[PDB]
């Protein structure tokens, strides 16, 4: 009768449940965008060496599932990421060694199909042979989990143009098959849709199918016939050893962070402990006039962390708007709660996001990314990796890096706010080089905005655009009057404004900020 | 332009233009009306207040909040050629109370109230969604004398409690009635 | 498990339920809400110090038919009124009782043993269709069933 | 246009002007009154209120309705040159009560009041009936200082119940009278 | 049945088929086929069969609460399924009753449904907390609808049942 | 030192201390408030004047559970319950007694021996997360210990 | 504002103050110190009246459309906490605001 | 039935209890979160030069058993904690001198055991042979209880991973035999159970064991198998000697409780004696702004206990924030009724 029900919906106006599924782990998010921001990383699944934008729905199954900490070195990314998305979305980038594969399946003339593996990046030929063939991309070895494909024919067009459909399916370890999607399309080189889509093979599967691609003979086309066709899997197509990341990767995935088209304010270590990645992208971050937030080898512990500064080579006046991150503690996992070690630079970066993003006319880019509204580790079980190190103060500080403490409730606070500018000028904080990458966007568009615009106006557009914005540092409070009146005036803030030639204009503004207050000092007494 | 009144008022009158609303996003409409949120003009909601107790003390009373007095809607409306709105009071109040006078269950005749926020693309957002049945409409005159406004009512709904507000629907087999 | 229950017996009530006042005895349960006007009382005699009183206790609860009125109202009161009439011609002269219930309070204040001496109410509340209350306020006199000591009393309450 | 507040506006006032009618369309009227659908000016109206109780429960408190406090009508009208209707009162008031003081049979002075709508083509339609009996005209103020207006008056009529609105005509061998 | 309608608004199907408020048959003269012969209580929970015994009072009473789950997951107990099965078939009620609407309003339609349901259900007691907050807190259950085309409104809802302890154990220890 | 003490017993409600009402026993202690409605009175029989009567006090007081109710309200309440009750059975047939308690007013009015006859109060205020209760009035009514002459009373407050 | 960030505190003020499950939650978590100070000729501010308050009530309100000149505001009366021991602490602590039975 | 009681639970479903032998222990209780303390001291059990957040649920159990007065001057920590934890919890750090070894059974490629002891804190590397192994770490020298394991086969995973299942248990002197954990464990790196459960031998060492730690070859865990051995007891564990206990494990202790993350607002004694080891937590309480209960030592009258003070150092400004007490009497044991002198401290601080 009416009341039992299928497995999947198919072209019935119906319900249809899938079975009741307890591994299965599912979030909420709505991103926000408040600081834009990618990372290099090595996941399972997705395209490598490309920039995916991942937002609060799509890192379960785009970025891949995760992994777990025993399989090599690739946790610490998938857990940075897990914390990072809780914010905005990312712009990630993944990068896979050369024992990666993808599968192809050709069919020939006569439908018949064969099996093979390509590494990534390697072009794809036809013979004489192999009418044509269809590769996955999505970056799954379809080994584990697995994935078939299933070729079924259907009534032809009004040019009497043949027309097969395709459908993919999912099975699990245990074998559950699940369908995922079908289309139907035709072999004609003019093939198109009753709605007047595209049914030209390879074109009806970029435009429908996010997963797979083909590759058709233009000599072969013509003849080629079809088939009906069940469970068709890719075989041969592996990731290969994760745990072995190269250099030359890495440098790869830096030049396609460096050609991305998008915006992104800020950089992660996100895992990477590369010496050479850590000083490109401290480079990048240096042309870029962004921020970074490079973190080192948790295991290392203050005797070895101290000479890791300098080890970076990173310490100089130029990354200075870069940061360095460590962590010397052991958590539990939240997924299979087993005793962990990961950085904490994705939770700060998270933290800093989150004490910006409340304040709405810029934010505020001068907070300090701390405090029990930001300092929040809190992942589960937390214990020191080395309890029989310890740290110093006096080195540590000259060191420039980040350390952490006690919180309010027991939690764990970052108590730092410093950068690894090796000169101790005011620029030494975290705020003020936040200030100036601040100013320096603003400038860029509104300059960008008033580019190639008749002169006589030029001028007075940017007397307006710095009050304006110096009205939005105001209300922030970051800016204030100067300390000084008696020499350095009352004037929170001074602008010149002139040009040379037909070209060549020029502004120079100063501003003067407000404190944060990273140290106090107090002592007691008694009037007994 | 740099003193402080001025910088004052700069920051206000930014942060006004760029965080005030006008009572512009706001939508009022119930549960088998259709274009109530139309007709109703007007709309005066109470959730309910919480009463506190004196207790003397010294020189000092300490008062402390007990309970949460409930509150009620009212919503002030215009009708249509066909009097749809007395018609569904009618059927309401019906619902509510048996003519022959016994009590019906307090489950037919409830009706799920919900004032949405408008966005800037006219999509609406939950901003308080209430579980009342009609009480009284007030005592309501109407003459010849309206010659220059239409013959409009408030409707007075009281919520059915301040705790468990909870419904289903009677579109299904086991409906609102129950098993003894 | 337990025997039959009537009242705000089950959580779909949704409410919280330190508040509901529960009676069990070895076959009937009774659960219900802890409304205003309840008071207790403990006392002695004396003209020189003769001795002491058992508890007294003067309990009104308030009962409302929200779904199910047979079980929540009608069946509440059928099995108080089994409860405070004396069954002593059961068929069984070898151990006829008036019985006695057990009473909890905020569910953690518990007397083993308590006679529920007196109980009134109103009728005179609205009904349903079928013609079960809605309403009803029934107010209960209990006493203690002997002069508790200190030791028997303070130790008693969590 | 297109966009999304000129089509909101568009719809609006397009189911405004085809689904909107003025309080035109009414006529209130009285068995055995005659002009009176002319003479009365003005109508308030109540049916009945019902009445809900307060139960504490916690931290709430959850009001149930339970019974028809009933209402009334009150008719705003102006006389004529005869006081025809101060006549139709003292008629009214006489069956109500007897002067020599005794109680009249609540059967011989209820009057059937209705007020219906109005159509198009001058056709009335039901809208509410209601059995009531005359109770005051209230304290009312005659002078000379009138000297733009006419002398009107209100009069109250409670209706006979909110229950059982039944009602039978006198003219028969068998009246309003009973066996007792 | 009984067990279930004793709760009027929904029925609660997180009722145990073990001890004698439901295991109570005692139809008469009861006679063991195999007096000797006693079942094996592991191998018979692996089998997933149901097994019986007698009471105190003399009753014939089933001592298991577990269905034909061959594996040991949550779903090898007897009311967690049956919860399952129950919220689904609602489930399926609503979106049926729902079904065939202009869209728009739908979504709206179907949060309120299910938020109501929610509602029920957690005064009804069967959506209990979650037994580990570091990852969903105490907040237990979890609602998303996408859209696919003109049509595949898809709808993914999880939830944190409860249990009545089919794992059995106890160890009461001394103090001298 | 002092045995328990239940109640505002701490100086950390910040209150003058004038203004508490104070019992103590040898293992047992207990604060207040001095509500309204407090009143005492004492008389005398004759027919010719024959003799006369023990003071007679009638103290309701309030408790408020400020920061700590298991302390100030269930501890309180316990407390009380256990000196009003006649602790006559605690396997010390050679000396129980219904046990008197010492009653400390304004700091600087003491009553030696007074008893505790009678004490009532409501429950039904409302409570805690837990279930502990926020407010209460207690209302006690004493005795004293014997028909005391007016060089035993005058000479005893300050 | 634009997203009733008011009317958000308030629903989570008086979240607080009283459960909704009905039982009382502890006069310390949902006390807020409300204080009015003087301003000066120089911007700086200096304390006039600081008191611990909680909400209890909005009062009946009025919301429509004809409000076409103006925007829609609102009253909140809140009531001390007491006039008597005017006393307050940080929740942001290992000992938080909970105490010991 | 309810007729029925098993001992260990593992398809069955039952209730059990404990049961009849000449010996048992308890301890039950719910953590402070209030006021804490912290102290050195030698025990039975637990990770030597380690820190140990004791409570009343704990405090039996994973400290052993109290031991003998008469059985060096180890006593005075057990009778401070006895007497402490009854009311308030701690952070109690424990450290035996390097004469202590911990067992560990090896399995190679076949599965075969090998037997051996190594001092605590040394650590076992894998050659060539020796596929993989497992070392205690309890302290226990596993010789009162003593520690048995028994292997065998499983059901295999979704994913068709063969997977066995081992279960430990601690068997005392008469033959009473209480399981400690019963789990299914596979070789395979991506070892997932049904419930989603890891079964990866060395990652489930370390999350759901917690007596043994296991060491394996990561490049013969691929080849390596599995046997059904039963009942295996670790041997050579010692838990060397407690009455002489070097200044250097001293200092190892003072400097890990320093730099050990914690919250205590109080330290004790615990009946230690080395000066070195007094001025080292009168220093730590100083730098640390709390107080502290030192003591000295009993045995010595009035006439030259009250040099002792100054004799050991601990007179100053710096040392303002500590109080220093003296018990010269002696009292009864609670178990084995003899004369026993301990501190005040645990109880001073108790009562504070």
């Amino acid at each position: 009768s009416q009341y039992s029900i299928q497995q999947s919906l198919g072209n019935a106006s119906g319900v249809a449940v899938s079975p009741i599924n307890a591994d299965a782990t599912l979030s909420t998010g709505v991103a926000l965008n408040s600081s834009l921001w990618a990372g290099i990383g090595v996941f399972a699944r997705g395209k490598p060496f490309t920039v995916l934008a991942v937002t609060e729905s799509n890192y379960e199954d785009v970025l891949g599932e995760p992994l777990k900490p025993s399989s090599g070195s690739q946790f610490e990314p998938i857990r940075h990421v897990y914390e990072a998305i809780q914010q905005t979305s990312g712009y990630v980038v993944r990068a896979v060694p050369d024992d990666a594969k993808f599968p192809i399946i050709m069919f020939d003339e006569s439908g018949e199909p064969a099996y093979s593996a390509l590494p990534y990046g390697s072009e794809i030929e036809l013979d004489s042979g192999e009418a044509f063939a269809i590769y996955v991309d999505d970056g799954d070895p379809c080994i584990s989990p697995t994935r078939e494909l299933t070729i079924e024919t259907a009534t032809a067009d009004s040019a009497g143009n043949e027309r097969f459909l395709l459908k993919l399916t999912q099975t699990t370890s245990l074998g559950v098959v699940t369908t995922l999607e079908t289309h139907t399309v035709s072999l004609a080189e003019e093939a198109k849709d009753d709605m007047g889509r595209l049914c030209y093979l390879p074109t009806a599967l970029e435009a429908r199918s996010k997963y797979l691609r083909a590759v058709v003979n233009e000599e072969l086309i013509s003849t080629a016939k079809v088939t009906n066709k069940k469970s068709l899997a890719f075989t041969g197509g592996t990731n290969g050893d994760q745990s072995k990341i190269s250099t030359a990767a890495y440098l790869r995935a830096v030049k396609v962070l460096n050609n991305a088209p998008y915006m992104y304010t800020a950089v992660l270590g996100l895992g990477c402990y590369d010496n050479a990645a850590i000083t490109a992208l401290g480079k990048i971050c240096a042309d870029r006039l962004i921020d970074g937030f490079f973190d080192v080898k948790p295991t290392l512990t203050y005797a070895e962390a101290l000479p890791a500064v300098e080890d970076t080579g990173l310490l100089g006046t130029d990354y200075v708007s870069c940061s360095v991150y460590h962590y010397p503690f052991s958590c539990k996992d939240k997924w299979t709660q087993s005793r962990v070690v990961f950085g904490l630079s994705g939770v700060a970066y998270a933290a800093k996001a989150r004490g910006v993003k409340k304040n709405s006319d810029v934010g505020g880019w001068h907070y300090s990314p701390a405090g029990e509204e930001r300092a929040v580790i809190a992942r589960a079980s937390i214990q020191p990796l080395y309890p029989e190190d310890t740290p110093d103060e006096e080195a540590m500080v000259k060191g420039r890096l980040n350390k952490v403490s006690v919180g309010t409730s027991g939690q764990m606070i970052i108590d730092d706010a410093l950068t690894c500018c090796t000169q101790d000028n005011y620029l030494h904080f975290q705020h003020v080089p936040s200030l100036m990458n601040a100013i320096s966007r603003f400038f860029v568009q509104l300059a960008r905005q008033m580019k190639h615009s008749p002169d006589g106006i030029t001028a007075a557009g940017l007397t307006k655009g710095m009050t304006k914005l110096l009205d939005r540092f105001v209300a922030s409070g970051a800016l204030v009057a100067p300390r000084d009146p008696d020499a350095d005036g009352t004037e929170p803030y001074v602008l010149k404004v002139t040009q040379a030639e037909f070209d060549k204009w020029e502004v120079v503004w100063a501003c003067c900020p407000t404190g944060v207050a990273r140290r106090i000092q107090g002592v007691p007494l008694l009037i007994k | 332009g740099v003193g402080e009144r001025e910088v004052g008022k700069l920051t206000s009158i930014i942060m006004n233009k760029m965080l005030f609303a006008q009572g512009w996003q706001f939508s009022v409409e119930v549960d088998g009306l259709e274009g109530a949120d139309f007709f109703a003009k007007d709309i005066t909601y109470h959730d309910y207040s919480i009463e506190y107790e004196t207790i003397k003390i010294g020189g000092g009373n300490i008062l402390q909040p007990t309970e949460r007095s409930p509150g009620q809607i009212t919503m002030m409306v215009r009708d249509t050629v066909d009097g749809l709105v007395l018609d569904w009071f009618k059927t309401a109040k019906s619902r509510v109370i048996n003519p022959d006078g016994t009590g019906n269950i307090p489950s037919q005749y409830l009706l799920n109230v919900r004032i949405y926020r408008l966005l800037s693309s006219g999509l609406t957002k939950l901003e308080n969604e209430m579980t009342v049945f009609p009480v009284t409409t007030g005592d309501v005159t109407y003459a010849r004398d309206q010659v220059t406004e239409f013959k409009s009512f408030p409707m007075t709904f009281a919520l059915h409690s301040t705790f468990n507000q909870s419904s289903s629907s009677l579109a299904s087999l086991l409906g609102f009635s129950f098993s003894l | 498990m337990a025997p039959i229950a009537y009242g705000v017996y089950s959580q779909a009530d949704g409410v919280s339920p330190y508040l509901k006042v529960t009676l069990t005895n070895s076959q009937y349960q009774v659960t219900g809400y802890i409304s205003q006007g309840a008071a207790m009382n403990m006392a002695q005699n004396w003209e020189v110090w003769e001795g002491g009183t058992p508890p007294t206790f003067t309990l009104p609860v308030t009962f409302i038919a929200l779904n199910n009125p047979f079980i929540e109202v009608s069946g509440a009161i059928a099995a108080l009124t089994a409860m405070i009439s004396p069954e002593l011609k059961a068929a069984n002269v070898g151990g006829q009782i008036p019985e006695r219930v057990t009473l909890n309070i905020g569910r953690r204040i518990n007397i083993t043993d308590v006679a529920i001496q007196d109980l009134s109410f109103d009728l005179d509340a609205p009904r349903d269709s079928n013609g079960y209350f809605l309403k009803n306020t029934v107010n209960l006199q209990l006493t203690g069933s002997s002069i508790y000591n200190s030791s028997d009393i303070v130790r008693a309450f969590q």
